[PDB]
DNA sequence: TGGAGAATCCCGGTGCCGAGGCCGCTCAATTGGTCGTAGACAGCTCTAGCACCGCTTAAACGCACGTACGCGCTGTCCCCCGCGTTTTAACCGCCAAGGGGATTACTCCCTAGTCTCCAGGCACGTGTCAGATATATACATCCTG
DNA sequence: CAGGATGTATATATCTGACACGTGCCTGGAGACTAGGGAGTAATCCCCTTGGCGGTTAAAACGCGGGGGACAGCGCGTACGTGCGTTTAAGCGGTGCTAGAGCTGTCTACGACCAATTGAGCGGCCTCGGCACCGGGATTCTCCA
């Protein structure tokens, strides 16, 4: 438990750098985890349905692939 | 006896396995029947889109002095073309990285 | 509480609606 | 045991003739199979909606072409009609 | 010697934008997708093509509601990001409504 | 002679009809075979949607004191809802005007 | 004469079943019959998917159910799976 | 036909504002706001001359409008 | 002579406008304008009346979509007037450009 | 903190046209059987996931200084708003022509289905060269004096 | 504008493992044939689309007066960037156990298909009351003295 800490502050610095951001207010951080688990329960959550659907017990790839690209975001390079 | 057998791919001139698309579009319940000349369209326009993703990667490969194409070139070929970047617009390419742009505000006086 | 008449058949707590207050 | 298909071949005999001294990695050429079956899908169940919007029950070159203008924007639609025109007028040719 | 405030972040914005490098520790990541799809069915196992799919889509989405942020930030005069500029490019996007 | 004919809609306490949706699967080109599980559960579904907008809305024009719903008051019923307006984020309704929001900000003081 | 489909006996009887003294101008019930048939487009697509993906060629509950939960959110998700099932339950038991 | 985008006359402009919840408008806004409904209607109107010219007819039906719209993420209620 | 403090008759004209669901655009100019348009892909078209009352319908719900956009994305600048750069800012943001 | 006036809200009478219910009937769903096979289940396998342990060290964590950015206050002036007047053209109602959507018949030709034949592409092995890495540069960039 | 410190692009040499090719083979694609119904073409019906004219008047354009606010500037102070030193746990490797994903083989209950039957729902056609509108009175709200 409490592992959305492992998304740190350097971690996200580092993706807005990315992203293109010069500077960054100290609140910034909170936020930007909180949004990232809320996508990652959005996806996670169709990608479980998925694997029940099939009778398995483990997520594959692709339906992690299959549930991003019904949420409009699909991916490629993984199938 | 039977004439020599010849793809439907070479008699349309296509590098696109045009027998492989008639299956997928006749397997992949689509429509009840699949005209002949469906598959020949849908491998053309494949391949065509295909050979300018590839022609505009393998530029950007030769302007990085390589030799083989990786996903950072497939992603830089996309984006900075404008009518690709509009057809994948919602589609992410893994290892692609982003564009390099830096808003013009922020760089120093 | 909210039903039908053939219950418990339409969810007895609709969530309301949020919108977006920019500025103080 | 089992075996499965991909466009592999085809995406690497299309650079070949494009590029010919330039190789594709492996990451490069799964995400180029991933493009063409997404491009594929996408004109297919659009090709698949227009007929059932008009109650025809094939999926004929029209139908394809239609399609084609649908999803692809401007000049890529142009010249992927062009290109799919001449490729069904070489095949039927035959 | 002391650079002065804003050009090493100047020079790690044109790093990481050259770079394609995943920019998340892989194994709190792995740990955080563990716990939060627990919370669906227990027991769970991931393969590892599948975890590498989640960073991927994951880095993604945050590097494009970077952009947006960082764009709704200079349009109000300023250059540095806030929680309110996330917001609002959150609900514009259509994530928040 | 036989038994008298009762409708699967009867035999399954619905209203909505499990035959035509039977038919509708099987004609719309989805799979190639349709269970016989499939449109009831299909009819349920959907039976169980319209009850709840339709209720929404009832007690919405029951607010306007007006007995005829008309799509003003579905547009209220579905914009009230969080759970509904996420279904219905991307659809437009005809007639419908906008949910009365003015920003508190532009409010005076 | 040609005839045209439409869910209005349907939606009729249950805004009676559920509204017994509120009726419904035609301007709404267009509307409802557009609503009705997106979800049912909505749902069936996504079972077709489904049945593609593992490859079966049979669309039954469980298709369906899983379509029903990744469609329609939460509670809303909750309690149509659970008229579903009844349904189904009910219709197999005559 | 010519210049009939004049036809959107500021009072309408400024009447969808306020629908919109917009308080104050600036005077650019009538032009903006012209180009972007022009080009959001000649996106709309090239799809559903495709598919009038697919289905071969030279009526634009109220169900060709209804199908271009739904393509593009703006699903519309009321007409099909 | 009696005048309203300017700003209250404007808030009056949005919970005038809120509260209806009547089109705000001319029907006239508006159908002349989507024939002027339709002649560019083909000529010598005809229009059912459902067809441009679909789209007035649909122009207007985008129009007023967008300028709940930027109007948010004016208030976020904390000014009350909304300018192009907001809707440019909105439309960016929203993936239409 | 009070009146003026402007807008809104509310109540009552009236006309109408849109919703609701009724009456054929037809064609689409129901009932009763049959048959082929797609899916359910038992069984076996061996791939890939999970778990553990030790080391390196890259990366995160904590801290101090100060400086550049955020935020508040002030002034202005010019742009936007509210209101009166007038000029415009949307809107409604009615008439008329006819272009073309919609439907019916018919036939033919294009697609499905089957059988047979064979080569294209898939899986497995593999050896080399393109690319990653280490290091010494000469070079461009930032900063302070 | 010049010099010191320092990221940084460059060239050479080195390693190595990923790939582009070759081989064997099997299964899916192609050739040849037949059957059948989907749709392409012709013909007709009449629906609704376009064009026009005249009168009302609601709305758009125009202009004017002034004030609220958008923008620039100044000042202050917090807070975030930059660099240094100190944890720490991520990453890499190596191994071992085994869970279950995938494949194979039977076999049966399930869904498609077909023929006879009839009633559910569509089309048309009333009829009347929900409501849209107008007229008039009561209440509320905003503004200025």
């Amino acid at each position: 438990r409490d592992n959305i800490q492992g998304i740190t502050k350097p971690a996200i610095r580092r993706l807005a750098r990315r992203g293109g951001v010069k500077r960054i207010s100290g609140l910034i951080y909170e936020e930007t985890r909180g949004v990232l688990k809320v996508f990652l329960e959005n996806v996670i959550r169709d990608a479980v349905t998925y694997t029940e659907h099939a009778k398995r017990k483990t997520v594959t790839a692709m339906d992690v692939v299959y549930a991003l690209k019904r949420q409009g975001r699909t991916l490629y390079g993984f199938g | 006896a039977r004439a020599k057998a010849k793809t439907r791919s070479s008699r349309a001139g296509l590098q696109f396995p045009v027998g492989r698309v008639h299956r997928l579009l006749r397997k992949g319940n689509y429509a009840e029947r699949v005209g002949a000349g469906a598959p020949v369209y849908l491998a053309a326009v494949l391949e065509y889109l295909t050979a300018e993703i590839l022609e505009l990667a393998g530029n950007a490969a030769r302007d990085n002095k390589k030799t083989r194409i990786i996903p950072r070139h497939l992603q830089l070929a996309i984006r900075n073309d404008e009518e690709l970047n509009k057809l994948l617009g919602k589609v992410t390419i893994a290892q692609g990285g982003v564009l390099p742009n830096i808003q013009a505000v922020l760089l120093p006086k | 509480s909210r039903g039908r008449l053939r219950e418990s058949s339409l969810r007895q707590r609709p969530m309301p609606r949020l919108t977006f207050q920019a500025g103080d | 045991r089992s075996r499965k298909e991909s466009y592999s071949v085809y995406v690497y005999k299309v650079l070949k003739q494009v590029h010919p001294d330039t190789g594709i990695s492996s990451k490069a050429m799964g995400i180029m199979n991933s493009f063409v079956n997404d491009i594929f899908e996408r004109i297919a169940g659009e090709a698949s909606r227009l007929a059932h919007y008009n109650k025809r029950s094939t999926i004929t070159s029209r139908e394809i072409q239609t399609a084609v203008r649908l999803l692809l924007p401007g000049e890529l639609a142009k010249h992927a009609v062009s290109e799919g025109t001449k490729a069904v007028t070489k095949y039927t040719s035959s | 010697h002391r650079y002065r405030p804003g050009t090493v972040a100047l020079r790690e914005i044109r790093r990481y934008q050259k770079s394609t490098e995943l920019l998340i520790r892989k194994l709190p990541f792995q740990r955080l997708v563990r716990e939060i799809a627990q919370d669906f069915k227990t027991d769970l196992r991931f393969q590892s093509s599948a975890v590498m799919a989640l960073q991927e889509a994951s880095e993604a989405y945050l590097v494009g509601l970077f952009e947006d942020t960082n764009l709704a930030a200079i349009h109000a005069k300023r250059v540095t990001i806030m929680p309110k500029d996330i917001q609002l490019a959150r609900r514009i996007r259509g994530e928040r409504a």
